[PDB]
RNA sequence: GGGGACGGGUGAAACAGGAUGAUCCCGCCGAGACCGCCGGCCGCGCAGGCGCCUGCCAAGACCGCCUCUGUCAAUCAAGGGCGAAGGCCGGGGGCUAGAAGGCGAUCAGACACCACCGUAUUCCCGGCCGUAAACGGUGCCGCCCCGCGGCCGGCGCGCGCGUCCCGCCGGCCGCCCAGGGAAACCGGGAGGCUCCGGGCUCUGGGGGGAGUAUGGCCGCAAGGCUGAAACUUGAAGGCAUUGACGGAGGGGUACCACCAGACGUGGAGUCUGCGGCUCAAUCUGACUCAACGCGCGCACCUCACCAGGCCCGGACGCGCGGAGGACCGACAGCCGGGCGCGCUUUCGCGAUCGCGCGGGUGGUGGUGCAUGGCCGCUCCCAGCCCGUGGCGCGAGCCGUCUGCUCCAUUGCGACAACGAGCGAGACCCCGGCCGCGGGCGCCGCGGGACGGCCCGCGGCAGCGGGAGGACGGCGGGGCGAUAGCAGGUCUGUGAUGCCCUCAGACGCCCUGGGCCGCACGCGCGCUACACUGGCGGGGCCAGCCGGCGCCCGCCAGGACGCGCGGAGCCCCCGCCGUGGCCGGGACCGCGGGCUGGAACGCCCCCGCGCACCAGGAAUGUCUUGUAGGCGCCCGCCCCCACCGCG
């Protein structure tokens, strides 16, 4: 299910570029 | 493109049917689409029927039979051959064969 | 055995309606003399000519009892021609009420 | 409690389970989930969804109606409620299954599939979440529209009277006439639409980037919702047709496939190709089947390669020169394997013409992916296709068959097809059998066999036998469809485009040498590994097709003549006798012949006496005169076959 597990994939990075926001600001 | 009209289950005037396990394969398919046989046979192999009923003795002893209904998913029944690939034609035709 | 090719089937069949007359039902020889006359059938070759008179003998065997199509017997048409314009006598066939007293008729009331 | 040893689990296993008695059988009890078969082209609900029994509570559509109201309606931003599963937050509950985790297999690996154990979860209550291929991938309300059936609910009409029949209304459906559509299909619309307008809401505008970034809102979180641009690219996509492929199904079919058997290769010693290596050169072609004893026998020639050499065999036509000298020949020495080849030299000869230019003649030189022709392969296939008519916008289908039969589109029964054609068969060569004619010689012309007969079974086509008959159901070959391969050959060719070369020649010859070398890898073959054999005498048997004598020599071979002519195996008697032996015959030292101009080629005599004691993983060919064994001839050829074709 490539389309899918892109959209698991595309969460992972969202939710770790989320943290990095979190360590700043 | 759209293979089947009915789309391959028979859901009319419904949202949701239940859920049937192939016996072979133990998947989940919804009651619609599965094979639905049942079969009547006698409880003994017909090779050992007459046998057995001269060893009974019992007299007017009926051999019984046995009824179950076996319901199987498409790839758990095309694989068995008790569905088969049909011509596009032949496919429309909803008539049991024999 | 060996199944026959449509050149020797369709030439035997032409044989077997021109020559019903000359020809025998079970004989291979008397019906190869037949076929090999060159004037009611000119087939070249010996091994034509035997594989055309053998398809010939196992067709005359088939006219003779229960006939097939594509053969044309002057014998059978005459008797189905004199079915076929038979007359059946007086005709039975010449002697749903409401209907009929519909119409007015009122054939066989009452 | 009983009884006794293995249970589980799989595709096959294995990990756990068991004399602390498992599995199995029966009684009994606890726990939680769940409601079978009936169960559906049934029904209900706004969707998501909904099946134990017994109540309780409130509903809803539909139908019927001479009941009431009098436009109260339609569709809907914002707003409200609902929303599978999974998730989350509190309480519980905990039987099963089971994301995670752990194991046992698998495999090259496997932390996957499969087995096994099992946590969250699954279940209830009070909430969050707000999403699904939430699908009829088809918004809602309204009108008309073509037949033909099924089911469900209500109601009406006949009729004996039946869960009939014919309607009506609402629903769920199947087929489908038009019509629509790019088509699949829709036809209770996706109809009434380039002949375009009933009303209302929502969404899209090439494919990515990207549902990303950022801002907002929302949620406890997971995430939801709203939602870019820079930048990149020439297509992405739909539906259908034809091929190809499938670890897709159904038919078949073949010892170039297997069963069942045979006889092998691979192991070894040799023969002989190919790659690699080495070279002065080891000329090259080509590499799965469909390259590798193949390009028909390499001392020279062949021969294309290497090291020296020799000329013209550069025609013809022009400007020029030129017959007493254009050209061309040489003795002796000298150099040079050599050749007046050149040189010294000093005698010959006669346009056989020279030169320059233009133009040739050649070339086994390249490019087979520039080509012809020829062959190989697909295909030991049975398939390929035309005219007219039919179907689709068309590509392209029908004929040309998903039935049966056959070696085979081989037939038959059909059939929007109806008639054809090619290939298949027929044909041709051979063989065996019988006549007739001929005859230095067995060789000319015919016949015979067709699944005909008989018995069963089959509309049929055929099928299985039985027979008779030399011969039985494709006896073995030759020919070979359609469309291709960018298969191979330019080194077979006065086949040939173009490039190269073109008198210091890639012309054509001449001498010498290589192709035949060889740390090695591989492909055909050959001979062995012995006693069913080796070795000695004797018998002696062919066929494609075919000469001999006499004398000498150990043979090999020779001389001199002439007109002719023939196998092994096997059989028979001896011997050796299980020993690498007398199996086997590789090597290697004298020697005797041959052929040619010349051995390095071949033959032969006495030595000499290698591996190999049956060949691993693999792999090939074969069904009667076949396999295998065993000889023999021919092709190429001075000689020469472990090769090919017979």
């Amino acid at each position: 299910m490539r389309a899918k597990w892109a959209k698991k994939r595309m969460r992972k990075l969202k939710r770790k570029r989320r943290h990095m926001k979190a360590r700043s600001k | 493109p759209v293979k089947r009209r009915n789309n391959g289950r028979s859901k009319y005037n419904c949202g949701h049917t239940n859920i049937v396990r192939c016996q072979n394969c133990h998947r989940c398919v919804p009651k619609d689409k599965v094979i639905k046989r049942f079969t009547i046979r006698n409880i003994v192999d017909n090779t050992i029927a007459d046998d057995v009923l001269n060893a009974c003795v019992i007299q007017g002893f009926a051999i019984p039979k046995l009824y179950n209904k076996v319901q199987y998913c498409v790839s758990c029944s095309i694989h068995n051959h008790i569905v088969r690939v049909r011509s596009r034609e032949d496919r429309k035709i909803r008539t049991p064969p024999k | 055995g060996k199944v026959r090719t449509k050149t020797i089937k369709r030439a035997a069949r032409k044989i077997v309606e021109n020559n019903y007359e000359s020809l025998k039902p079970k004989d291979f020889q008397n019906n190869k003399a037949i076929c090999s006359k060159r004037n009611v059938a000119i087939i070249p070759s010996k091994r034509l000519r035997n594989k055309v008179a053998g398809y010939v003998t196992t067709l005359m065997n088939r006219v003779v009892k229960g006939p097939v199509h594509g053969i044309s017997l002057r014998l059978q048409e005459e008797e189905r021609e004199r079915r076929d314009n038979y007359a059946p006598k007086k005709s039975e066939f010449d002697v749903t009420q409401q209907m009929i007293d519909s119409i007015g008729f009122k054939c066989m009331s009452t």
